[PDB]
RNA sequence: AUACCCUCGA
């Protein structure tokens, strides 16, 4: 939820009133989830338990407490039904039955935070973590952590790297679960059922006929997106959790995507780790790391990164996607396809020619830049209607339509 | 008036009930409403 | 640095480590239960010893024994994961009876030996499992010259 | 060569020199032939070649000819490089107004006519008539007539009245000004008038008209009938991939412009209507408008797009607002960064290096040592060899990397020290490795940090790296001598761990022979690093200068304090290393080792002290573990009984006793006492928490617990925060500022709840908030200061003048804030210095004091002292190198071309980021003596003090005062002067409560005038609590008591008229209302007796308002003159209080309203430097009043006062030299010489009566008052326009500069920044110095 | 040694005359006009050119003479 | 290889 945008604040009209918390904002916007800098206060996030009201105002859940016993039923409230309701904090004593045992609990009449007697309370919290969002909640002993270093660990953790093997958290909030489940990027059983076939690249589930409608009774084919680029260049690939014959209920989870540990949500990995000054190396904020972790190569990550190459309308003529380049060397050209591609699995060094252009006869031919060397994974290759379609965007499209033929091949069979 | 005489107080915008939280679908809604009130003039303009 | 705990006021460094250490020394004693070839009778009593101690609840007897308590075993081993929730987590005592429980010092604290001159520091030092992060602020990115 | 650099007008002839064609098309490039067509925006006839060395055809494709222009060809062959430097002409059909001279706050274009800037508009804009010649006729040449009336006046005259619209009536009343006869006659009429206001602008007139007339401008050129247009290059049309051509603003704007010209011209040929030709004249003012500035009235927009067009304004405001991101920023070459890294192998001069920065910054090094060497014989070889990076390729980068330093600074450098040299050293890795030491002063922890390095070329640059800017260089922070480069945590805390001591440990009592035998009994293992031992040392003492006695010595110590001894130079002391070694300790340590062995042996000491804390610190596992958080036991008893107390009083408050304001106090007050009282058995606890056996019974002894090390050292963490860890975190504050009414009870170890987790989110984010822009702010404020101290630099030697400013210790309340030895400590003394007997002369002269003079005044018993300052120091463009003292980076005194200006305004300026009473009461046992204290003795010798300049002081047994206070008016005391007082006694019985008027005459007094009921009232209070009348309000009372006022007239016990000294008129002081006046009118009151009795921030904008010399919504009332005072008329709505001194009587003085209340008693000495009304005080009145000196101790006291609550050290010396800075302008009375009233220069003042002693007559000579600028008005009033132009608000002072016709001699740092010379401070003072010979001497 | 740019800049008190005498110096040494004073140990000519204005072997008058 | 917008680090 940001503050800024059309009709919003602008950072040079901050001032104080925006960048504060106030007792308005306890389970509706997350206190100690923000970022620092320029803009700060100004952008925000919504607690775990938020929910826009009908009107568009922000709601959290209570429960509804009498004299005696502490009632189950919980409703929605807004900022403005809080004046009348005494509300209290989600841990009180009780006395197994729902009276709160307790002389003087803590509680806030019109967002003054007092202790008041069990028997004018009105309404009770639902849960503690109902205040932090959902990347505060994620930190261990957050009751234990200043709240700017709360924020920073916060705004730390939304900034991590997939690694090369996820490791779930020795120690976490449970929250990790509901995180990973909510988001998309674990493949979840549309429908439960029994697992058909299993491999690194799809997942085939044999709906119940409970489950199931009269005909074509088991069809569910999950197919694992492999090593994709995000946004940030990072790797995005699932790999398989569940083996041949488990059977599976509707929201299990078939296979964990980037930083997910078998359905949970893994960031970084856990280390021994020592706190004592060591000769200096960790002096002001530094680590110093054994050999192990790097040979062990647990904080090593995948980046994938794309380059392209456009085919110009020149005035002279079009510019050919061609492998003639003029006064091109041999092994670079041997790197090379006919086509003027670089094949699929090609370890690239700096200043190695990836694509060949010859534009009018000019080289408009794709080289990496300097400092980048990797290896290639995938080329993709677009033509415009009405143009000839090359031999790799031939044989691209012939292995894809032979993965749907043998997919619904084996959905047949 | 009856502020400034002393009866009722002043709003603050510190409540979240002062505030309201939009989404997607309100500003799609909005840019969608503008988008419409040009082609309506256009519209208008032309089937006259 | 243990410096960076007192004055970025912030205990869950600390307290984080601790229990960490506690899930290996849990998994690594789960391993060595494992490779024992213990009975299942063995690790169900061990796994409800575990889940029985402080908060939560306990909700073995409804694995099977051969398949899903072998499996935990199996996924255990590698450390016992304890999820702390935001504030109403783990307490320092239940810490400590995990701690003496994984046959570990109750204070989480043992005295260390140097690695290069091999003398034992004189003073006990923290050692434990603490989840670090990678950020995507590599200095391979950051690396410029002109 | 070049220098003055002018600035003006510019005329159309010359506007035509500057020209090289008349671009006459909108049109830039044809969209089939990519070639600029004739008379276009890029045409070759005009701007020159598109290829260097070519024409348009190919006529003539040869090298040869670079000066003629082909039969065919018109464009002449040429370089390419003409496209920068040629420009063109756009001949417009009728004049237009420039927009800086008319929409500048001061309209130039409007005070050169004597008409508003109003009445300009409504004629530029086609909305009303202007008369030109008048001639013999009713209508005037600046009246402006409307459509009718412009007709009827037609009709009524027929002839002879000129009367037109648009620009073009502006010109032609622009060049019929006739610049002598509006000079002559304004001078004429200047004196005339009497007006203050009128006198000014008048005066603005005769300023503006003889700037004209000296500075060769002519006023019609204001109107430009031509407007040139920029070369192509500097607005060029980048081509967006796939074809597209990327338009400039100034593209689009001079299009705009054309287009409206042809349009003008073929619609005025044609004869179009008048109106619609009106309006193209109105639009091609707007179109030429736009194109020089935006958003001054009509903010054009560009198209398909809400951001404003770019002007050529904007363009040279340049980015980041007026800071010129181009002229003084300027990307440089030789240049790279990366993440740092802490590398503690390295020696405080080098740094590491990666080795592919280092391979890429020094690539031409490497090529030249390459080719040198014959490795390489082409320069391709070379590039392939250092793109393989073969083998041979390290040892050639080690030899051009083995003595070549190199630059590293933070992002933001917020003094010199963010920059220092180091001498590289290649690494493996990506990441560049810093020595730990450096880390303080360039405020860079390794938690993500990057660091910009750079490569000096010239032998010159490498040798300034080495010998100015290396890191062994500047160890001392030149903000104050205090040493900058000293261990941080880690090793502050093994330094520590190191030299602590055990009751009972391993290896206590034995004896050892040299600190040999004492580390090699700690290696082996038998004898702990902290047991009390014997040991037996050789130190090596510097006492006598120049014989360094060596002496044995049998020392109790521990084990660690004699291995670290074995560290110290052979210059100091055991003594200095026997303690616990705390980071204070350390600093002091190594402050005193610089002054005593040197800088080499010095920067070895650090580094081994480094080198031993980390290695110490590693040694001593020490850590942080839960069990480290020792909570104290009585807490819990503690926070039981404040919240029973506060149960108990907010059931008090439910039973309507309490009321909530009082409850809210109280309870406040309860917790933060239980607070303390919880840190304090927190600290008690955990400081002495440890018990030990000591062969047998057990004992404490100091704590050993981490945390307790950790805060103790003072290597990491403090108190405050330890009471967050281990207890209670206290009160909190709401966002609103009040403390909300529970406390956190719970601490970091036991774990906040939910609530008190949301309270401290209410403090965290509300400082987490306030820390950007105390960034920003203090970023700001420090480019003001330097921006107006930057032409102070260090000229001569000794300027000779002996005013200075008085130094005495800080004793401000009842502690002595700072010593005499910290202020005076590397000044210089201006006078003589005496004994406590006088005739004997201490220090003579203007001796640098240095520790053995300040030991010296210790010594003896010097309290008050003069010395040499900036403000001072009347030497002309500079400052002498004795009045600015010893130089705080190094040891000795400055040395001429040091840029002390830059250097005082970025020690203000970089901690600005951590920013955001009746009677008195003797501290200590102490001679009390008076000063400044005017009051005769009462009857029974009370002596009540009526002055309200007054102050007491309890001078020590030495002489000095150990502590002052402020005596305030009325003030009974018991006058011991010479006899001690017991420390906690009550000296001085003063209770104001009120405003007493004393009585120094008695008398039987006749108190006339007092009506029951229109003048007094005889109420008394309950229960017979005053046997008094009390004063009837002025309003209160009748109408004909309105105007009576109470006089008690004086006489004797019989009935003899008294009268107080100086004047004859009696002491009848009046009884204003609300008095108290208990004595019986004709009753004898005593000497001093009581009559009239009437009852009565901070961070960075504090400093930033003493910096701009502000004034508060509220300042403080001061007295005028100093005399006797009288009582303000009330009755007209402003108090008006005459002053009739005894020296001479002035009858004038002001008026104050009396909105603000006034606690000014009549019938006293007015005391000009007192104060009437409370409130802050406004800079300038001190100024004006007290004198110079007395306003630099005020500003330097209250600038030092905010530094110093953050506890961050400041010398004076930089805020006393940003006050010179201010201080530098002067304004005239009566000149004789000048305008009457003109800021100008005191340096311009002196020279010119300096001129006129020696000159026609005596009395030409002028008289001043001294004027008091902000930083951001001092900066932008110098005399040179470019240091202005280039800080804020470009468009006015270059506007200033060209109606003046300004000069500016480079002649400052800025100044020959932007115009890429030598600095004329530090080492191009020499090449600035050649030059003044070569130049100046012929 | 190192350059003593401690004691060095001590007896001229300017330590700014000495950069620039020492750049002259150095450009001297460059340029192969005059012998080093002081022998070498192996330093390139800015840190030789600064010990020899520490030894006191090469000073303005010394190397003016030698210009 | 020009200007805005967004995000992030110190
Ligand atoms: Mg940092």
């Amino acid at each position: 939820v940001s503050a800024l945008g059309p009709g919003g604040l602008t950072r040079e009209r901050a001032g104080f009133e925006v960048r504060d918390v106030h007792p308005t904002h306890y389970g509706r916007v997350c206190p100690i989830e923000t970022p620092e800098g320029p803009n700060i206060g100004l952008i925000n996030s919504l607690a775990t338990y938020a929910r826009t009201n009908k009107y568009g105002f922000l709601e959290s859940p209570y429960r509804v407490v009498k004299d005696s016993l502490v009632t189950d039923e919980i409703v929605f409230l807004s900022a403005i039904e809080e004046a009348d309701h005494v509300i209290a904090q989600a841990s009180a004593t009780l006395n197994e039955k729902g009276q709160l045992v307790d002389e003087l609990v803590a509680v806030r009449h019109l967002n003054e935070f007092t202790v008041k007697a069990p028997e004018d309370v009105t309404l009770m919290d639902v849960s503690p973590k109902q205040v932090v969002s959902v990347a505060a909640s994620l930190i261990p002993f957050l009751e234990h952590d200043d709240a700017n270093r709360a924020l920073m660990g916060s705004n730390m953790q939304r900034q991590a790297v997939p690694t090369l093997r996820a490791d779930k958290p020795l120690v976490g909030t449970g929250m990790e679960r509901n995180v990973a489940r909510d988001s998309g990027v674990c493949v979840v059983a549309r429908r439960g059922g029994v697992i058909d076939s299993v491999d690194a690249s799809r997942v085939v589930v044999r709906v119940a006929d409970d489950e199931v409608e009269t005909g074509e009774a088991g069809v569910d084919i999950y197919n694992l997106t492999k090593y994709t680029r995000s946004n940030q260049n990072t790797c995005i690939n699932q790999r398989p959790l569940v083996s041949k014959g488990d059977v599976v209920a509707r929201g299990d989870i078939l296979a964990d995507g980037p930083s997910t540990d078998m359905g949970e949500l893994a960031l970084g990995q856990n280390m021994r780790v020592a706190f004592m000054p060591w000769n200096g190396f960790n002096f002001e904020d530094s680590i110093c790391l054994s050999e192990r972790v790097v040979q062990e190569d647990r904080f090593t990550t995948i980046h994938i990164q794309e380059l392209t190459c456009v085919a110009r309308d020149t005035k002279l003529g079009p510019e050919e996607i061609t492998a003639d380049i003029p006064n091109v060397g041999e092994a670079a050209l041997n790197k090379l396809d006919e086509a003027g591609i670089v094949y699929v699995g090609a370890e690239v060094q700096a200043g190695d020619i990836l694509v060949g252009k010859v534009t009018p006869v000019k080289d408009t031919s794709l080289r990496v830049p300097t400092g980048t060397k990797g290896t290639v994974i995938d080329v993709q290759v677009f033509t415009r209607d009405g143009v000839e379609r090359d031999s790799r965007a031939l044989s691209i499209e012939k292995m894809q339509l032979d993965q749907i033929r043998k997919d619904l091949n084996e959905e047949f069979r | 008036v009856d502020i400034r005489n002393g009866k009722g107080i002043v709003d603050d915008i510190d409540h979240l009930g002062n505030r309201r939280v939009r989404c997607v679908g309100e500003m799609a809604e909005n840019q969608f409403r503008v988008g419409l009130v040009r082609v309506e003039r256009a519209v208008k303009e032309r089937l006259s | 640095n243990p410096l960076g705990v007192p004055s970025r006021m912030n205990v869950g460094q600390i307290l984080e480590t601790h229990l960490g250490l506690a899930a290996k020394g849990l998994g690594e004693k789960i391993n060595r239960m494992l490779e024992e070839q213990r009975k299942v009778a063995e690790l169900r009593k061990f796994l409800h010893e575990i889940y029985n101690e402080i908060g939560g609840r306990e909700e073995n007897l409804d694995e099977l024994g051969d398949n899903e308590i072998l499996a935990l075993a199996k996924n255990l081993r590698g450390g016992v994961p304890m999820a702390t929730p935001v504030f109403d987590g783990a307490k320092e005592r239940e810490i400590k009876a995990m701690l003496k429980l994984a046959d570990l010092p109750e204070s989480g604290q043992m005295r260390l030996f140097d690695g290069r001159t091999g003398n034992q520091f004189e003073r006990p030092t923290t050692v434990g499992y603490m989840y670090m992060l990678k950020l995507n602020h590599l200095v391979d990115d950051k690396m410029h010259a002109r | 060569e070049f220098d003055a650099i002018r600035i003006g007008l510019a005329s159309p002839e010359m506007i035509r020199s500057w020209s090289f064609g008349e671009v006459k098309k909108p049109e830039t490039i044809n969209y089939r032939t990519f070639k600029p067509e004739r008379d276009g925006l890029f045409c070759a006839k005009i701007f020159g070649p598109v290829k260097d060395y070519e024409c348009l055809c190919g006529k003539y494709k040869r090298l040869k000819h670079r000066g003629v222009i082909c039969e065919k060809c018109g464009v002449e062959v040429a370089l390419a490089k003409v496209r920068r430097e040629r420009m063109g002409h756009i001949e417009l059909a009728s004049p237009v107004a420039h927009i800086w001279f008319l929409k500048s706050l001061p309209s130039r274009i409007g005070l050169l006519l004597d008409m508003t800037l109003r009445d300009i508009e409504r004629v530029l804009y086609f909305e009303s008539y202007v008369v030109i010649d008048p001639g013999m006729t009713t209508l005037e040449k600046g009246q402006l007539l409307n459509d009718e009336q412009y007709f009827e006046a037609l009709e009524e005259f027929g002839d002879d009245f000129d009367a037109r619209m648009g620009a073009e009536a502006v010109h032609e009343l622009l060049n019929a000004i006739d610049l002598e006869h509006e000079i002559g006659r304004l001078r004429e009429e200047i004196p005339q008038t009497n007006s203050e206001t009128k006198i000014k602008k008048l005066s603005k007139r005769l300023k503006l008209m003889e700037a004209f007339q000296g500075s060769g401008n002519k006023p019609e050129w204001m109107v430009l009938t031509v407007l040139p247009v920029l070369p192509p290059d500097l607005r060029p049309l980048v081509p967006l991939d796939g074809g597209r051509f990327a338009t400039s603003d100034l593209n689009d704007l001079y299009r705009r412009v054309i287009n409206r010209n042809n349009r003008l011209k073929r619609l005025l040929d044609l004869a179009a209507p008048d109106i619609i030709v009106r309006n193209e004249k109105r639009m091609l003012q707007e179109a030429v408008d736009a194109l020089l500035d935006n958003g001054r009235r009509g903010r054009a927009i560009t198209g398909s797009n809400k951001r404003p067009l770019k002007s050529l304004a904007d363009m040279i405001k340049g980015k980041q607002g007026r800071f010129r991101q181009n002229l003084l920023g300027k990307r440089v070459d030789y240049s790279g960064r990366s993440v740092i890294t802490v590398g503690p192998t390295l020696r405080l001069h080098q740094c590491g290096l990666p080795k592919k920065m280092a391979l890429e910054l020094f690539k031409p090094f490497i090529f030249g040592k390459l080719e040198g060497r014959g490795m390489a014989t082409t320069i391709k070889a070379a590039k392939k060899m250092v793109e393989r990076e073969l083998p041979e390729v390290w040892d050639v980068l080690a030899e051009v990397i083995r003595e070549h330093p190199v630059l590293l600074n933070r992002a933001p450098t917020l003094h010199r020290l963010g920059i220092q040299a180091f001498e590289p050293v290649l690494i493996e890795g990506k990441a560049i490795q810093l020595h730990p030491l450096v880390c303080a002063a360039y405020n860079a922890d390794f938690d993500g940090d990057q660091m910009a390095v750079h490569v000096p070329l010239t032998l010159e640059a490498q040798l300034e790296a080495r010998a100015l800017m290396m890191s062994t260089n500047n160890i001392l922070s030149p903000a104050n001598g205090e040493p900058i480069i000293v261990p941080s945590q880690d090793v502050v805390m093994g330094l520590y761990y190191m030299t602590r001591e055990a009751i009972n440990a391993k290896g206590e009592g034995m004896a050892f022979a040299d600190l040999q035998e004492v580390d090699r009994a700690y290696r082996s293992g038998q004898a702990s690093l902290h047991a009390r031992v014997k040991v037996r040392i050789n130190e090596k003492i510097k006492g006598e200068d120049g014989q360094l006695t060596a002496n044995t010595r049998i020392v109790d110590t521990t084990v660690g304090r004699a291995l670290l001894f074995q560290v110290v130079p052979a210059g100091l002391p055991f003594d200095v290393v026997n303690q616990s070694m705390k980071k204070k300790a350390i600093s002091k340590l190594i402050n005193h080792c610089y002054r005593v062995v040197g800088l080499k042996d010095t920067v070895i000491f650090a580094d081994q002290l480094m080198y031993t804390g980390f290695a110490y610190s590693t040694i001593s596992g020490v850590s942080i573990g839960v069990n480290d958080f020792v909570i104290p036991d009585e807490k819990a008893r503690i926070i039981n009984a404040a919240t029973d107390e506060v149960k108990e009083i907010e059931s008090q408050y439910a039973s309507g006793l309490v009321t909530q304001g009082e409850k809210y106090n109280k309870v406040i007050d309860l917790w933060s006492k239980a607070n303390d009282e919880v840190s304090k058995a927190m600290m008690a606890n955990l400081s002495k928490e440890k018990v030990v056996d000591r062969e047998g019974k057990e004992v404490d002894q100091e704590s050993f617990n981490s945390m307790y090390m950790m805060a103790d050292s003072g290597a990491r963490g403090s108190a405050a925060q330890i009471r967050q860890l281990a207890g209670m975190r206290g009160l909190m504050a709401k966002p609103d500022g009040s403390i909300i009414e529970t406390p956190i009870t719970a601490n970091f170890r036991e774990g906040l709840n939910v609530l008190q987790y949301f309270i401290s989110t209410h403090g965290a984010r509300k400082g987490l908030a306030d820390t950007a822009l105390k960034t920003a702010n203090s970023g700001y404020l420090t480019r003001r200061l330097v921006d107006v101290a930057q032409d102070l630099v260090v000229t001569e030697i000794d300027c000779g003048t002996e005013h200075g400013l008085l130094m005495s210790p800080h004793i401000e309340g009842g502690d002595v804030v700072e010593p005499l030895g910290e202020r005076v400590l590397g000044r210089v003394i201006a006078r003589d210095v005496f004994k406590p007997g006088s005739d004997e002369v201490i220090v003579p002269a203007g001796t640098l004091i240095d520790e053995k003079w300040v030991d010296f005044l210790e010594v003896m018993s010097v309290d008050e002292v003069v010395v040499r300052s900036p403000i001072t120091c009347e030497t002309r463009h500079g400052i002498c190198a004795m009045c600015y003292g010893r130089d705080l980076a190094r040891g000795h005194r400055v040395n001429i071309g040091e840029a002390v200006g830059v250097i005082a305004a970025q020690s203000i300026g970089e901690p600005g980021t951590q920013l955001t009473a009746d009677n008195v009461q003797v501290k200590n046992g102490g001679t009390i003596r008076l000063h400044n204290l005017k009051h005769v003795v009462r009857a029974d010798g009370a002596l009540v003090a009526v002055s309200r300049s007054g102050e007491l002081a309890v001078a020590d047994d030495f002489g000095r005062e150990r502590e002052r206070y402020k005596l305030p008016y009325g003030a009974v005391i018991s006058v011991k002067e010479g006899d001690k007082v017991d420390p906690g006694a009550i000296v001085a019985k003063w209770d104001p409560h009120t405003h007493p008027i004393v009585t120094e005459v008695d008398g039987t007094v006749a108190f006339v005038g007092m009506e029951e009921g229109i003048t007094v009232k005889r109420q008394t209070d309950e229960l017979t609590g005053l046997t008094n009348i009390e004063v009837m309000d002025p309003k209160d009372r009748p109408a004909a008591g309105k105007d009576i006022r109470p006089a008690v007239k004086l006489i004797d016990a019989a009935g003899k008229d008294l009268l107080l000294p100086g004047t004859d008129v009696p002491a009848q002081y009046f009884l204003p209302a609300n008095a108290l006046v208990n004595l019986t009118d004709g009753a004898k009151v005593s000497i001093g007796d009581v009559v009239a009795r009437i009852p009565q921030t901070g961070g960075l904008p504090r400093v930033a308002d003493l910096f701009e010399a502000r004034r508060p919504k509220e300042p403080s009332i001061l007295a005028e003159i100093s005399g006797t005072i009288s009582f303000g008329k009330e009755t007209k709505g402003k108090r008006r209080l005459v002053i009739t001194p005894n020296d001479g009587s002035d009858p004038y003085e002001e008026l104050i309203p009396k909105w603000r209340h006034l606690n000014v008693f009549e019938g006293e000495q007015v005391n000009r430097g007192e104060v009437i009304s409370d409130g802050p005080s406004n800079p300038h009145d001190i100024l004006r009043l007290l004198g110079v000196s007395s306003l630099a101790k005020y500003i330097v006291n209250e600038i030092q006062d905010v530094y110093r609550l953050q506890g961050v050290k400041i010398n004076d010396k930089h805020i006393e030299t940003i006050l010179r800075q201010m201080l530098r302008k002067v304004e005239v009375s009566e000149s004789g010489d000048s305008s009457f009233i003109k800021g100008d220069q005191v340096e311009l003042t002196q020279v010119l009566e300096e001129n006129e002693q020696l000159g026609t007559e005596d009395k030409f000579p002028a008289k001043y008052e001294r004027v008091l600028l902000g930083i951001t008005k001092a900066s932008l009033s110098t005399e040179s326009f470019i240091s202005a132009a280039s800080f804020q608000e470009t468009t006015r002072v270059l506007t200033e500069a060209a109606v003046t016709g300004k000069r500016d001699f480079l002649r400052g740092l800025k100044e020959n920044v932007v115009v890429g010379r030598l600095i004329p401070a530090g080492t191009g003072l020499a090449y600035h110095s050649e030059r003044k010979r070569q130049r100046d001497l012929g | 040694a190192r350059v003593t740019v401690e004691d060095c800049l001590d007896n001229v008190d300017n330590r700014f005359e000495l950069v620039m005498l020492a750049t002259k110096r150095a450009r001297q040494l460059a340029t192969g006009g005059k012998e080093p004073k002081v022998a070498w140990e192996n330093d390139k000519p800015t840190v030789v050119a600064l010990r020899e204005i520490a030894s006191g072997l090469v000073d303005e008058n010394v190397v003016q003479q030698e210009d």
